[PDB]
Parts: C-alpha cells; structure tokens; sequence
C-alpha cells in the first residue's frame, strides 16, 4: 500500500495581466493600480488654506481694483484664479507680468504696510470713471495718481527707509497719456519721467504719448513696476510727471504659497493634493491627471494605467477529458 | 472523464485552493484530502507587502513651481519651460514603466520561489520514503494515513519508523 | 550494459561582448547594437515637408528680403537654415531675435494677408539701395518705409481689428537714423516715436541717432518689433515719426513645425528622424549622433555603443589531451 | 587524446550543436548520437524575443524644442537652456545603461535556467533508472537504444518497463 | 545542552567560519572538523566586487553650470531655474535610490546561490553514499575519515571505492 | 560506521543593515556607504587653480575698483566670491549682472588689451572721491570717464576694428548724474545718449536724471553694459554726452573656468571636487553636501545615506538549549 502526495499553489477564475521585462501580458492573480487617473472635480479646503480669487486676479488683488476689495490683507497656501476673471478699474499692463504674479503669490499675502508719503507741490488722489468705487471716480486703492496743483508739477524725491528685519514690496506706476494736451493737462512737463531706486539697484522710465485702444473709456495706460526694498536699505521716488505712487508695502514672506488656474470648485472635504481638476487622492505613487499639482502629490506619469502584480502567476488547472 | 486524479504544480494551478497560496493534496488509505500551508503562503504575501510598502509610501510634496499652461505665445522662455516640464514628465514615466516591469518581473519569480521551497522542503523529509513523480506529486512508498500525511505537513514526520516498509515497496 | 545520456546547450567560435551588473565583460553567442551611431548624411524628404532656406534666414523669408522673395506664402514641417545665408536687404536687428525666429517656425507658415492699411500725410513705399528688387532701389516685401509728405509728417493713428478666428501676427520696425540731419529730412521731427498696442499690450520704441557700422552702404538701422493679436482684440499703431510699418498680417497656426541649422543635403529617400548631421534610423531605442533632433527619434545618449545580449553565455568546450 | 567521451554543460559548451540552443548526446550500443531539444531552445528564444520587443519598440516623436547650439555668448539663459540639455542627457544615458546592465544579467540568467530545467525534467523522467555523474550527464543503468534516448528526448519514456533490470545494474 | 551536534545553512549560520565565506564542518571517526571553500568564497567576492568597481567608478566632472542660490527675488527666471535643479536632484536621488535596492538584492541573491551551488555539487561528488538530511548535512554511509572528507573538499572524491559499503548501511 | 558532512556559510556578531525591493531592513555582513556626507570644510588648491577674490566680486575686478587692482590680467579654473566682498568705487548698477558674471567668469580671465581709442574735443581721466586710488580721486581702471572740455561736448564717434582671430568683450557705461545742473556741467547737452554698435548689434541707452540713494557721497549712479565684437567684425561708439568709455577690451576664452560663492578658506591639498562647503572626495558615487559643486564630483542626492550590500545576509547560529 502507498500513497500520493501533490504540492501546489493556487489559482483564481478572474486573473490579470500584468507587464514584465519579458511579457506585455502575463496574467497573475492579482494586481493593484498605481496611476491614480480620476478626480472627484472638486479642491478641498482642507488642509490648504485655500483663497478664491472669483472675479479677481491675483494682480488685481494687489494693486486694489475695488471689485477685488474684499481680497485686502489676505494670506493663502494656495490662490486660485478663475477664468470669469475681469479687470475693472483703470487701463494697464505689467512688464514681466508672469515674475510679478510668481513672487506675490509665492509670498503667500497681501498684508499691506500704509506709509506716510509726502507729496509736496502735487494733488493727490486722483480718479476715473474707468474705476469707480461707490457712486463716483475713483482708483487702484494702493496707488496714489499725482498731478499738478495749480499750474505747476514740480521735481518729487521722496524716502522710505527699511529699518524693519523683512523685505518691503513696493508698487508703483508710469501713467502713458494719449495726447501731448493730456499729457501737459496732468503733469505740465512735456515728457515726464519717473526713477525708483535703492542703493543698489534703480528703474528709469520715460512715460509714452500715444492712443491705444479704447479701454473703458480710456486711450491711455499705466504701466505697473515693482521694487523690493531689503533691510538697511533704502526707497528713494524722483519724478517730475506721470508717477503712479506707492501708498505703503507689501510685506514678503517665505514658504509654501503659491498660485492655480483652476475653474474647479471649492469644497468642503480633507484632500493633500490640489490638480486644476481637482483634488486627488496621494496613496499612489503616479497620477495621470495633471501635471499641474500643488500639496503631497503622486508623479505625474504619461501611462493612465500601471498594474502591480500582488500575486503569482495565475495558470490554469489541467483535466483530461 | 479522468476524475479524482490529482496532480500537482507541474504546468498546474489549483483553483480550489482557496485558503492559502500554497498546500497539500493526497490520496491515501482514508481517501482524498487538502490543506493549505501557511508558512510559505505567508512568505510570499509578506514579500509582496514590502515591495507594496516601499513604491506606496513616502510621496513628494510640492508647493510653488513653474507654469506649466499658457495663454499667450511669447518664444525661447517658454520653449524652454515646456521642454523641461516635457523632459521631466517623459523620465518619470520611463521610471514608473520599468518599476513595474522588474516588480512584476520579480514578484512572479519569488511566488514560483516559494512553491518550489515547499517541494524541497517535503522531499528533504521524505528522505527514501518516497519518489519524485515529475508532476510536483511524491509518491510515499508506504503506508501513510491523514496523520501520516499531517506530520508531513507540519513538518515532524519521523522517516526512520516507515523507511525499511519503504524499501521493500521500492525495491523488492 | 548501460547507456550515457548529456544535457548540454550550444556555443559558437564567434562570441561577443556585453556588460551586466556584475561583468564589464561577458562573452555571449549573439547580441545587438541599441545605439544608431550612424547617418547617411542627408535629410530625407519623405515624410516631412521640408523647406530649404538655401540662402535664406527664416527671419529674411519672413520680412520679404527680395532673394528670399521665393518663399512667400510659404509652409513646412521643418525649415532648414543654412551656414551659407545672408542677409541682401536694410540693416537691421531683431530684439529677442531667437523668440520671433522661434514662433514663426513653430507656427510653420509664412502664409501673409495685406491688410488695407491707410497712412494719411506720410510718402509710402520707401526704398533702398541696400534693399534692390530688380533694378532699381526696393525695401522689404512685407514693411511699409513711411517718411515725410511735403515738409510735414503727422502724428499716425490707426487701427486693424481683428475679428478672425485665429491669431494675427504682425511685424513691424523703428528705423534709426545715423544722423539728425537724417531724422529730419525723412520724418520731420527732432525725435520720432512707435506706439504699437492691443488692449492688453502696448510697445513703445523710440529711435536712437547714431552712426552704426556701415553695411551694404548704410549706417543707419531698422529695429524689428512684432505684436500677436488675439480674435476679438484690436491693433493700434500710433507714431510721429520713424515707423516702419507692416503690410498686415502673417496667419498664426499651432502644430509641429520647428527649425533646424543643418548643410546636409535633402535627397529624395524616407526617414521619420533628422539630425542636422542628415537622417538617422529609428529602430533603436538610442542614438549618439545629435542631441539635435526633429521627429520620431531615438533618445540622445553619450554612449557610442550598447550591446543588448540575445543569446546565453558563450562557454568553450573541454578536451582534455 | 581522449576522443569520444561525452560531456554535459557543467562549465562546457557544444559548439557542434548548431540545430538548437538546448539538446541531448548520447552513448548507447548502437554508438553515439545528438539532438536538439526544440522547446527549450523555442522557451529562451520567446524570452529573448519579448524582452527585445519591449526595448525596440514605440520610439518618442518630437518636434519643436529648445535651441541647444548657439553662434553667441549670452550668459544667464543658454546657462540654463545647456544645463537643462545636459541634464537630461546625462540621465538618459544612466537609463541606457542601467537598462542593458539589468536585461543581459537576466538574459544570461534565464538561459542558464533553461538549461538547468531540461536537466531536472530530464531526471524526473529517468526516476530510479538512471544516476547524475556530475558533468551534465546521466548514466541510464539499462540498455537503451536509440527509440528509449527517444522516449526519453519526445517525453514518453517508461520508467517502470526498465525499472527492475535499472536497480539490479545499480544495487546489486 | 545540546553540544557537540553539527548543523548546516538551512535556516542557520556559522560564526565561526572566519576564513572563507562558505565551507564543510565534519563528524567522523577522528571526531569534528572545519575547513572553509575558497572557490565558492572567492565566486561571490568576485561579482561583489564587480558591481562595487562599476558603481563607484567614472565619476562625471562638471564645470560652469547655473546659479542654485540666490540673494534676490526675480521670479519666472529663478522660478525656472530652481525647478530645473530640483527636478534633477530627485531624479538622482531615485536612481540612487534604486540602484542600491537592486544591488543589494541581487548581492543577496548571488551569495545565497553561491552556497546552494556548493550543496549540489557536494551531492553530485557523492551519488549513491550519501543522504541529505535535511539541514544543509549529508549523512555519509560509509567511513570516511579526515582522508576521505578532504578528498570530497578537493574535488577527488572517488565513489566506487565507498558504494558498496554505503548502499548495506543505506538499505541493509 | 557512518559520517556527518555539513555545508554552511559564514556570519558576523556585527551586522548592518540595508535595504532591498522586498526590505526596509535586512541584515547583512558587510555594508559600504555611498554617499559623501562629509567635508573638511576647506577648498584645496590643487589641482584647479583657485583664485580668491578676497574683497573682491569679479565684477569689481572686471572694471578695476582700485582695492581689488591687485587682480588685474588675472586668471582661474574656479573664481571664489567671498561674502565680505565690498565695493568702492563709483555707485554702479549692472543690467543682467548675472549674465556678465557668468560669462566672464566662464572665459576664466581678465587678461585685457589697452587698445588705442581716441576721443577728441573731450576731457578725460575723470575721477571721484567715492573711488579714490592712492592720496586723490580716481575712478575704475577700465573705464575712462569723459567730459566737456571748455564749453563743448561734440560728438564722439570712434571705431575699433577687431582683426584678430578670437573675441573682444567690451565693458563700457553710462553716467545718470543726480541734477539736471549736474547733467549740463559735465556734457553740456540737456539729455545725452551713448549708442554701441557691431554691424550686428546696437545698444542705444538714453541716460536718467534723478536722485538716488546716497552711496560713498553720491546721489548719482553709472550702468554698466557689455558687447562682443567677433573676427571680422567692429565696433563703433556714438554718444554726445554720458559716455563712460572703455580703455580696450577683454580677451575671450572658452574652457572649464566658473565662479562659485564661499567663505570656506583655501587650502593646501589635493581634491578634484570643490563645493562651497570644502572640497570633498570622489570615491563615492553620491554626495549629500552641496548641489553646488565644481570639478569631477559625486551626483548630488537627498539621501544622506545609501548602503549597497559587500556580503551576504548575517544569519544566526542556532543553539537548542
Ligand atoms: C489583491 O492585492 C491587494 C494588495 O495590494 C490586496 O489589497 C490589500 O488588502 C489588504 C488586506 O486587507 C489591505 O491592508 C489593510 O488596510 C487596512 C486599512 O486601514 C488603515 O489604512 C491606513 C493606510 O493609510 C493605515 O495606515 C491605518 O492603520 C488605517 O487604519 C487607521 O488609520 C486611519 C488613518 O491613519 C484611520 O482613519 C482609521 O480609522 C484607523 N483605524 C481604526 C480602526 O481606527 C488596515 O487597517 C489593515 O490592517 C490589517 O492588518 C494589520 C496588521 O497587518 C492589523 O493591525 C489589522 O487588524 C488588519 O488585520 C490592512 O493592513 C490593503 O489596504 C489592500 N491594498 C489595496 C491597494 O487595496 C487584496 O486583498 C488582494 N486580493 C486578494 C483576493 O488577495
Ligand atoms: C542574433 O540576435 C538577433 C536578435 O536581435 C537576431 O536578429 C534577428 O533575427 C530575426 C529572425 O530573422 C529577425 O526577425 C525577422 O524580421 C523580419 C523583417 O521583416 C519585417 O520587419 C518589420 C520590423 O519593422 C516587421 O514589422 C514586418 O513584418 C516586416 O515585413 C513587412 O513589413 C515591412 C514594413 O512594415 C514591409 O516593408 C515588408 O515588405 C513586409 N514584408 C513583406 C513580405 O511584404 C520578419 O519579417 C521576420 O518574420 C519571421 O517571423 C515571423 C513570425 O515570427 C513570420 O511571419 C515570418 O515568416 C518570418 O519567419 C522575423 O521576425 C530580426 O529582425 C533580427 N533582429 C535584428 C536586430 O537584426 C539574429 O538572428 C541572431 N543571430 C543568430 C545566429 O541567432
Ligand atoms: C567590507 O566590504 C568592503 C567592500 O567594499 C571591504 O572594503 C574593501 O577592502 C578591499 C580589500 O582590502 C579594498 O581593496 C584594496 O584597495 C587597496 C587601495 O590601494 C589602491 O587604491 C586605489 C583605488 O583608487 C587603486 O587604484 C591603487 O592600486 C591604490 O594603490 C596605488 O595607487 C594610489 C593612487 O593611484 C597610490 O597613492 C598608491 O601609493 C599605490 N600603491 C602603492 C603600493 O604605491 C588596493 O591596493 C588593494 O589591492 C589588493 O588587491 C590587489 C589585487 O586585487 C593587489 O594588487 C594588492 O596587492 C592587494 O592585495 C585592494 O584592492 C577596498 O578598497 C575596500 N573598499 C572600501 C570601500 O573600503 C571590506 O574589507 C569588507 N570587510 C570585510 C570584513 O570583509
Ligand atoms: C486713434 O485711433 C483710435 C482707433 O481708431 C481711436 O480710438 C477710438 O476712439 C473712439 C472715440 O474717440 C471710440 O469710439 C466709440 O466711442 C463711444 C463713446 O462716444 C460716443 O458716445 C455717445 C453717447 O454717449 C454717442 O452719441 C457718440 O456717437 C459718441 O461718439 C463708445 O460707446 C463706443 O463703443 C463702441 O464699441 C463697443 C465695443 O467695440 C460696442 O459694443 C459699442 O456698441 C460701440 O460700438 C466706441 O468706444 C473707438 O472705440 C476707439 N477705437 C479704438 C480701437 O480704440 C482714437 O480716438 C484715435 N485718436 C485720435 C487722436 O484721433
Ligand atoms: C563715424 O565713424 C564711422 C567709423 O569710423 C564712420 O563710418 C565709415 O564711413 C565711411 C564713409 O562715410 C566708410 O568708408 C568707405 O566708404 C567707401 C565708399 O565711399 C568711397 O567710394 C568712392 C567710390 O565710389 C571712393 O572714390 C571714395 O574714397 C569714397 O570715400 C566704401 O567703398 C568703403 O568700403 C571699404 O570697406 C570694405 C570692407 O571693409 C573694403 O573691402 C573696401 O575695399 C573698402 O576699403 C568704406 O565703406 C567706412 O567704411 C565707415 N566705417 C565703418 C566702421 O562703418 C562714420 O562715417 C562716422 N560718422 C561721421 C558722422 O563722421
Ligand atoms: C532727494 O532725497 C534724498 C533722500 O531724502 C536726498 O538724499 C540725501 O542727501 C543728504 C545730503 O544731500 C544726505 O545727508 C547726509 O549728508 C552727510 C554729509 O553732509 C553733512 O556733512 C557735514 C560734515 O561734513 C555736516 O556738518 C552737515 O550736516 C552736512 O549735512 C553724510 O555724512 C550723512 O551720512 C549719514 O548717514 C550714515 C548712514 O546712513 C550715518 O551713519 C551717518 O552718521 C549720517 O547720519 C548723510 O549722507 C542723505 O543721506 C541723503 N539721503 C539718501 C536716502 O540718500 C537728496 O539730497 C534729495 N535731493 C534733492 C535735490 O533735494
Ligand atoms: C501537527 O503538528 C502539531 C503541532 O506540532 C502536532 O501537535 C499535536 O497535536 C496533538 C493532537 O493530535 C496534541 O494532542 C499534541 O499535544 C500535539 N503534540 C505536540 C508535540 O505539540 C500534531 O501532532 C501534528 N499532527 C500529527 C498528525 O502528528
Ligand atoms: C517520439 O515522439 C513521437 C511523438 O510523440 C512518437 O511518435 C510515434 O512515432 C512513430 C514512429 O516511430 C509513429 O509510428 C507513431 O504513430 C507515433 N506514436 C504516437 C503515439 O504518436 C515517437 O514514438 C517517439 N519516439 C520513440 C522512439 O518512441
Ligand atoms: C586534496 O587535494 C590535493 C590537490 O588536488 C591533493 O593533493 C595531494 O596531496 C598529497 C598530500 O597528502 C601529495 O602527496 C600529492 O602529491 C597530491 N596529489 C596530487 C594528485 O596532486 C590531496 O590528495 C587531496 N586530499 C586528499 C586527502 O586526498
Ligand atoms: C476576483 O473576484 C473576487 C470576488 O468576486 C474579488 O474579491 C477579487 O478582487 C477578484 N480579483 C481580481 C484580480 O479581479
Ligand atoms: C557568427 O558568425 C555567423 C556566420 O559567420 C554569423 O551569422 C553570426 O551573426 C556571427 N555572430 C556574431 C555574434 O558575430
Ligand atoms: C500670398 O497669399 C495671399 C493671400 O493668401 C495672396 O493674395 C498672394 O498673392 C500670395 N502671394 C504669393 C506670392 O503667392
Ligand atoms: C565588524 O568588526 C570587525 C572587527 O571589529 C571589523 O573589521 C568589520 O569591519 C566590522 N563589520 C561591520 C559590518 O561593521
Ligand atoms: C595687463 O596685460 C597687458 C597686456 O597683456 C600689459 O600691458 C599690462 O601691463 C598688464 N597689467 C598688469 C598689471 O600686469
């Protein structure tokens, strides 16, 4: 008398394929995904503090467009900017507009430092239909439009020194009028200039006469600058036309801010990491989402799928007829 | 219509091995029976649990980058973000195609690693007590009830107290 | 009586070398070459549409230098530049040069519409005999030399919509006197002035005096400017004086068309990959003859030579005496 | 001059064996012969042969990218545009090589295992017939003419029709 | 106060083996011995050193790159520039991760390989006057002093001379 | 009468643990590190040729601020900027200075050409107390600061023909005086400009009028700019008034020259990588000191630690009681 005595391993009637160095396709009995491909559409704002610029850019946040008063003194980790967006105050472009963006938002705030500017000889407060807060004309709420005071516009220089421990943000302006009527209606010079400078670094620049395109009203522009003023240093404004004034600063910051273009909602919900569609979950290592993310997020990968044998090799049971 | 025939991992699963990944089928006196192992079957999922562990962890958190979208054309700077977005991107996604590749590649090796260790392990008991059927079956020269069976698979089968029994049936 | 019965596999007299993990050097039977190393020294002209600039810039084709006039309305996969171009027409320079040469060959089209531009109190069609067409003094196709009617040169206010569906791209110039006597004899004024806008964007340029390096007779310099308007938006050109205007407009397209410096040969013959050293075979993963490359190409890599073994170790057989 | 005598693959290649990768010699009463084994050398070769499918194939199409020679001195920007080239150059180079370093180590590994897997189905076969000499070869300890090496070869040998006369050979 | 009593790898080392990497303890007739293989031992240090003189060679020399510091905020530019070296750096810290992951599971690998090679060939010297008993240990059945065990380390072990005596032990 | 044979390997009582794809820890026998984690804190002197600035940034040395003339016609593989470094010459800003840094500082030279240039109706050798050399005023070794002489600034207009075989590098600058008083004593005309020019090339720059920050006694402030001039080619210099004039040229080289920012102290010693933190082996294949790294070094990495196995799992003896 004997007996038999068979070793083997198992086996499941719902195996699936996997990819080797060898094979494209070895079935095993059991895999798991690593591409994370789906988003529920919407950002969690938890534990990101999460800012909604609605009808508001980030830029016009920052210079004080009075649609976008409520956004004044405002902190975030991240910004999201909507395309609804729109501009509502007066006519204007930012020369590296992109870097301007990028170090606001990356700073994370919008905590604003009123200072006491003299302008001397000057009115101050000046205002257009193009950008009315309340009832009448009116302007950026953290710029000061300079014009003459009586017939005369004389030569500016102004200080502000840095003796604080942070870096000072400073937002300034050069008024373009449309006309040479314009432009000695305003400022009395033929051509204005306008010279930021610190100790170690200056900005010169000669405003523009020429019309542009009908703008809410308006032909003419500012173009918007930016100064950064470091401790021990020093802010100095020369100008004898067309300066847009600073009425403070913004103050800088380090860390993890930074800024989305996303239409996605905002939700109530706990979520690491934030793609334009929307949050994602982070338990696997690739996600073919977007490769715009913000948070702990897993790598963006070009492959929506790859599948991680979590069992051998499944092989079929043998049975003659 | 070959019925009650077993045979074992030779070019073979075992669909109805459904409490283990690894185990026993028998034929003896008492009849037919099954049972997993858990030692080996344990072996195997608690290596796939580290190589799961070790890609699912640890993920990287990022805050203020580059733009990766754009509205507007503008030239060399922006030839040059794409480029490097596009750079990164295609490396990662080789990174993440031959990860899984030589993961796959090596979970299937470990899990036929560990049948094949199950068979050595019970061919290193039976000593000269039984032949190897070239099937992953073992053909025990004497008698071997469900007890005799279990002492094998709980691995204190005492090969001295059926060897001489052996002998004769494989002999003789 | 017995019998004697060897397993054994094959082996050859002619073995080659490859590396592992371990070895730097392992003898197998068989192995293949996964670098193309190698070009024909010719571009294929076959499946791309490929252009030969022959002794044209991309830039002089897209301004309307008269021995590139060949290449009007032209289109292309990939333009080729040759090291044998020159430039036949008014001195110039292109700020951000790489940035215009760049768009323009990856929007892929020279494809130019006139637009029904209207300059009142200036002289057009200005001419050169540093720019000749045919006999006579000549300019380039696509810009307008405005200068001075009578003893006056007015203040030019002008407008083109854009209400296509598609990007227009503009060019246009700021000439740059060599003398006063220059900068009054052509436009009137002391100093002239280019205001080129959209509503989002505005380009002020005003022109220098100055004596430049003589060139094809001249001292004098043309600087090249260009403006993209979206659909919906509007140009304006506004200027009292040195604008080199454009004729209209060059249509903007997206796609795969880029640029390549090569003075390899075009030759009628099919290839997916180029180099600037000439066409290269795709059937290996790498490549090592151009970081340069346009198409379905292998990857760049430093290595000149990677052996993929295909075959087991090559093992000689024993004789003992 | 030791001519005649047969030896398997322990640290010894056939470069007589030209019909297969993997196969049999053999030395009987009617003299000496050899053949290849198809479906082992068919194994290594579809081994082979997905690993190089894998590697040859879908070749990444670009088009427009960045400049990455320049006529002029500039500074900042061409730093950065060389810098981003040689960094990914660099890295794919690593790739390249990391590849074949990893595919020929397992090319040669798979093979080797091939040969190795003919050999023991080879000795499951022969069960208590034959003895392993400890050069690749197996002494059958029964005559076995050229149809029992093919039996043995095509897979159908039957152990138990020589068993008797095997064990008398080897024991007594 | 199990003393004495020798042991093989299975599931076990020795502390005491200090020159070589692997190795034969003994009991016979003059008592107990140890001596250690320097072929097997030398095998594995070989390919240990091959991997550490490919991985530790060739070092890449670099020159003038881009700035990876910065005093002053600029943003896109610098934005870009950080991102390129920060994209760089967790490639190569995965490579880096990787390797070592690889290497060191193949180290493993080859040197478990290595001792496993040096059982079989152990067994295959032996044929028919040896069992295995289970615990890296053969049984040998048959005197075999301090003579005869050296000529199983030295590779000369002559079988036939032993057999006879080894298969009455064995079945007798 | 039978015999016992056992086969086993070796273990250790001091393992160390790595890691593998299956593992976070298993223990092994032997164990060597691959990542450089350490530095001497030094900068070893050979073989690079080390060149400290001291005082000094290479921009200084470059236009010859008097304290760092010590560093004239000099030369080096690696420039080390020290963070004491100090100015103290004219008040000076530099458009894209980083670009200047780096291509100087790649050229890994400051060998320069007196070349003869004349400037006729003018005053030269123009000096201030802010940079003095010796007892009196002077001004930067390289630059050569022209005025009015009498009552007149005509119209400078010079050439210097580059007939040599490699590139001239020009350094040159415009003065932006403080007071329109200031801009009419020194070059008579109420606006000055300085036009350079290759016949490729042209940099016009109209001067600023304006008070900035007080800097070593002055509110006024000198831009320095840069041009190439490649065989073949010339250079041309326009300006009526402003003009802070070059002396000759810098010899342009290509090579394995860099700059590199440490306070570390250089060293007698031998060391092929050089980080800002000392120089560091190049054993390992990994380093964890600096991303910043000059010379055959170690790829960077996060890591501070990686172990790659030398020796087999450590496996413990068994002992039954
Ligand atoms: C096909 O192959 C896949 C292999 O990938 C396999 O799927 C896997 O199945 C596993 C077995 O069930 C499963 O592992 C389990 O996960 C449970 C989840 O709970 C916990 O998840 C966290 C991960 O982020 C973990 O850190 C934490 O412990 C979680 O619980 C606790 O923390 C969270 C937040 O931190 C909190 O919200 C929870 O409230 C809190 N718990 C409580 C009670 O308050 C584990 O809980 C579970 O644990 C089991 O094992 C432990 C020890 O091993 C024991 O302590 C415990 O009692 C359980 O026995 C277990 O680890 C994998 O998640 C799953 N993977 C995937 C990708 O899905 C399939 O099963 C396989 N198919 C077949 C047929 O084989
Ligand atoms: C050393 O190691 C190397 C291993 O790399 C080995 O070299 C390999 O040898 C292989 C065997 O000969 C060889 O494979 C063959 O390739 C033939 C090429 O024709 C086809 O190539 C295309 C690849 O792009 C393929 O897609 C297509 O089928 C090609 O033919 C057809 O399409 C093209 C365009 O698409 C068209 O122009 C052709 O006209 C059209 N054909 C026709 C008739 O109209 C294959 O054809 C060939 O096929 C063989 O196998 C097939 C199934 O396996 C059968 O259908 C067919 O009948 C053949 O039997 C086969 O696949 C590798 O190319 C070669 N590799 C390299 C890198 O050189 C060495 O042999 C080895 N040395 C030793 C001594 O072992
Ligand atoms: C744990 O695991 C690790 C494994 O990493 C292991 O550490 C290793 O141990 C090895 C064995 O001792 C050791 O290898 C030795 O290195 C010696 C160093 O000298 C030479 O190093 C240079 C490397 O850059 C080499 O190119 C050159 O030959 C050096 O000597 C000569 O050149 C230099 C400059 O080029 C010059 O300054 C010297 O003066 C000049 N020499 C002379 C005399 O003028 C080697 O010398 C040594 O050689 C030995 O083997 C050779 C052949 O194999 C023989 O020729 C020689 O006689 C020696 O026998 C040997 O190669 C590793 O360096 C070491 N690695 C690490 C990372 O530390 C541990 O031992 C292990 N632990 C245990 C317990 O196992
Ligand atoms: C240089 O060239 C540019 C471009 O050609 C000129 O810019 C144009 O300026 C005119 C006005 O100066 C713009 O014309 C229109 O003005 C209207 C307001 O004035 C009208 O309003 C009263 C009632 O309040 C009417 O009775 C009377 O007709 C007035 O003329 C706006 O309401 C117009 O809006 C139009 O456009 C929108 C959107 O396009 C439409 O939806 C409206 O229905 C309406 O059609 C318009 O703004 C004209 O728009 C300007 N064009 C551009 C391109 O900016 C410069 O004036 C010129 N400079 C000089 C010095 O000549
Ligand atoms: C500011 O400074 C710059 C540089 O010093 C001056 O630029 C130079 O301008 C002069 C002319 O104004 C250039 O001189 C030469 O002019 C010749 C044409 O005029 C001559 O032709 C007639 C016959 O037609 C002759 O009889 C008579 O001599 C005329 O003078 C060209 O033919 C010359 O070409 C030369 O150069 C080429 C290549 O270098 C050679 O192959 C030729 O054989 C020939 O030698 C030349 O162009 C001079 O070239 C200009 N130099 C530069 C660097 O541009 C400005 O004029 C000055 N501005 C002011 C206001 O003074
Ligand atoms: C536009 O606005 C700017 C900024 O407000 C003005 O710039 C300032 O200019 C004044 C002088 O014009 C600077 O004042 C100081 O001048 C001193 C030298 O003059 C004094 O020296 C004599 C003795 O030699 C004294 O008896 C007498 O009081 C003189 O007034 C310097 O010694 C001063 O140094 C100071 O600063 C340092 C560091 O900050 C301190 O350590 C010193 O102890 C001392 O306090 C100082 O330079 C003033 O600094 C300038 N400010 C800035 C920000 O640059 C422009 O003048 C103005 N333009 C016009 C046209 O009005
Ligand atoms: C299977 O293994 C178990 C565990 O080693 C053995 O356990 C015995 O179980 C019996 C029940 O039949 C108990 O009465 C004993 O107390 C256990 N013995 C010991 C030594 O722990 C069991 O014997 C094994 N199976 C067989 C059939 O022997
Ligand atoms: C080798 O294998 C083949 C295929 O299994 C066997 O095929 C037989 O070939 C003989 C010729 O000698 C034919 O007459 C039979 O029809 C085949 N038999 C079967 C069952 O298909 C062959 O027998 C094997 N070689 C030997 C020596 O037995
Ligand atoms: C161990 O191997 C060695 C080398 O093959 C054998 O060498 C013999 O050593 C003896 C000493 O006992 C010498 O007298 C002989 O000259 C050697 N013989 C040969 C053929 O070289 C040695 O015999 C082996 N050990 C044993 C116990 O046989
Ligand atoms: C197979 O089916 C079972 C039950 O339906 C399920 O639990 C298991 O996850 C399935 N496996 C796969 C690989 O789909
Ligand atoms: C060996 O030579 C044969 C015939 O000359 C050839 O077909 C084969 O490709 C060669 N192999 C190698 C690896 O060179
Ligand atoms: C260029 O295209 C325009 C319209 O597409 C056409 O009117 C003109 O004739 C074309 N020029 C040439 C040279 O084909
Ligand atoms: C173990 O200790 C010995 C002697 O103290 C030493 O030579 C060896 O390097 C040590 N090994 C490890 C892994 O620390
Ligand atoms: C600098 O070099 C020039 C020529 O190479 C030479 O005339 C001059 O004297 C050098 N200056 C110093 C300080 O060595």
């Amino acid at each position: 008398s004997t007996a038999t005595l068979c070793l083997g391993h198992h086996a499941v009637p719902n195996g699936t394929l996997v990819k080797t160095i060898t094979d494209d396709q070895i079935e095993v009995t059991n895999a798991t995904e690593l591409v994370q491909s789906s988003s529920t559409g919407k950002i969690c704002n938890n534990p990101h503090r999460i800012l909604d610029g609605i009808d508001c850019t980030l830029i016009d946040a920052l210079l004080g467009d009075p649609h976008c008063d409520v956004f004044q003194n405002e902190t975030w980790d991240l910004f999201v900017e909507r395309s609804k967006a729109f501009s509502n105050c007066y006519p204007y472009d930012v020369p590296d507009y992109a870097s301007l963006r990028s170090l606001v938002a990356s700073s994370g705030t919008l905590e604003f430092i009123t200072e006491g500017f003299t302008w001397t000889g000057v009115t101050q407060n000046g205002g257009s239909n193009a950008c009315k807060r309340g009832p009448g004309s009116g302007f950026f709420s953290r710029l000061n439009w300079l014009t003459k005071s009586g017939s005369t516009y004389p030569v500016l220089n102004v200080t502000m020194p840095n003796n604080d421990n942070f870096d000072k943000l400073y937002i300034w302006g050069i008024h373009h009028p449309s006309t040479n009527q314009e432009q000695t209606s305003l400022y009395v010079q033929a051509s204005g200039r306008v010279t930021v400078s610190t100790r170690r670094s200056q900005q010169t620049i000669i405003p523009n006469i020429g019309s542009r395109p009908w703008v809410r009203g308006l032909s003419s522009r500012i173009s918007i600058y930016w100064t950064i003023v470091k401790p021990g240093d020093v802010l100095v404004i020369n100008s004898n036309g067309n300066l847009i004034a600073p009425r403070g600063y913004f103050k800088m910051r380090t860390g993890k801010s930074s800024i989305m273009r996303s239409d996605a909602p905002i939700d109530t919900c706990i979520s690491e990491c934030i793609t334009p569609n929307g949050s994602i979950p982070n338990d696997k290592p690739f996600q073919n989402v977007n490769k715009i993310t913000y948070g702990a997020c897993p790598k963006y990968v070009k492959q929506n799928t790859l599948k991680l044998a979590t069992g051998m090799r499944n092989v079929p049971e043998k049975q003659t007829q | 219509g070959l019925f009650g025939a077993i045979a074992g991992f030779i070019e073979n699963g075992w669909e109805g091995m459904i409490d283990g990944w690894y185990g026993f089928r028998h034929q003896n006196s008492e009849g037919t029976g099954q049972a997993a192992d858990l030692k080996s079957t344990q072996a195997a999922i608690d290596q796939i649990n580290g190589k799961l562990n070790r890609v699912i962890e640890k993920t990287n958190e990022k805050f203020h980058q580059i733009e990766k979208e754009f509205s507007e054309v503008e030239g060399r700077i922006q030839d040059l973000e794409k480029y490097v977005e596009d750079t990164k991107i295609d490396l990662w996604s080789y990174n993440a195609e031959l990860l899984v590749a030589l993961e796959n590649q090596h979970t299937i090796d470990l899990t036929d690693s560990e049948m094949n260790k199950l068979f050595e392990k019970t061919r290193r008991q039976l000593r000269e007590n039984a032949e190897e059927m070239g099937n992953g079956c073992f053909k025990i020269y004497h008698k071997c009830d469900n007890a005799c069976i279990e002492s094998i698979r709980n691995g204190t089968y005492d090969h001295d107290v059926y060897r001489n029994e052996a002998l004769n049936n494989r002999f003789q």
